């Protein structure tokens, strides 16, 4: 095949992996700043549900 | 004919047209006259015969011919398209000087035989024209390491123009 095949082919092999390389590169930013600030989907580790705590008066009060 | 006097260069000829001065037959002519006649001519009509078969069925060829492409000067960085075309242009480019340097080879390598021992007078200017082709390819192309890239041909004339201007502000202090 002509060299054209080949030099088409491979531009486009060499813009597939650096908007993949960048991309991993962003990642490991991106998974570590969302490991230490936390403000994000991932990573958020969990807590206690508020649903579980009683509000209906007790007993003795200031409780 | 298909090559040149410009690129392929060639002195004119000149023969001492012998003339004997013995009456002996000069036997060298006679033999080649002879070597005409029985090699010379059947080969000759034989390739008479592939000329003509030839120009009875002929196809062409072109210059596979290529464009500019912006180079690594102009290239942005990390931007691996124009990286990798300027890579191929540069790299043609470096065949291109290897391919001339080969022509300045042979130029001057012929000539050394051709202008006999009168050689280190009529090939000085092609010398001449030598000892200009390699120091500007060792300016252009040269150390390059094993890997050598366009950047790195771009670093090595980054590290020209710095010394080339760092001596004329030691000129000029």
């Amino acid at each position: 095949d002509g060299p054209e095949k080949n030099y088409e082919k491979t531009m486009a092999i060499l813009q597939i992996e650096a908007e993949k390389a960048e991309l991993r590169l962003k990642e490991l930013e991106v998974r570590r700043l969302m490991r230490a600030r936390g403000d994000g989907p991932w990573y958020q580790y969990p807590t206690i549900d508020k649903a579980l705590i009683d509000h209906s008066p007790k007993t003795t009060p200031d409780n | 004919d298909s090559w040149d006097k410009d690129v392929y260069p060639e002195p004119p000829r000149r023969t001492p047209a012998p003339a004997p001065q013995t009456s002996l037959p000069n036997p060298v002519t006679y033999l080649t006259k002879i070597f005409d006649l029985l090699v010379d001519r059947p080969v000759t009509l034989a390739r008479e015969f592939i000329e003509q078969q030839h120009a009875k069925n002929r196809y062409y060829y072109y210059h596979r011919e290529f464009r500019r492409v912006p180079d690594i000067t102009e290239c942005e960085e990390k931007d691996i398209l124009c990286m990798f075309e300027a890579e191929m242009q540069w790299r043609r480019d470096y065949k291109v000087d290897q391919e001339i340097v080969n022509i300045i080879q042979e130029r001057l390598k012929a000539c050394q035989q051709r202008e006999g021992e009168s050689y280190r007078q009529n090939c000085a200017k092609e010398l001449e024209q030598f000892t200009q082709v390699s120091k500007a390819f060792q300016d252009r192309y040269s150390d390059l390491g094993a890997h050598y890239s366009a950047r790195k041909c771009l670093a090595k004339q980054k590290q020209r123009m710095l010394a080339e201007r760092k001596a004329a502000k030691e000129a000029a202090a």
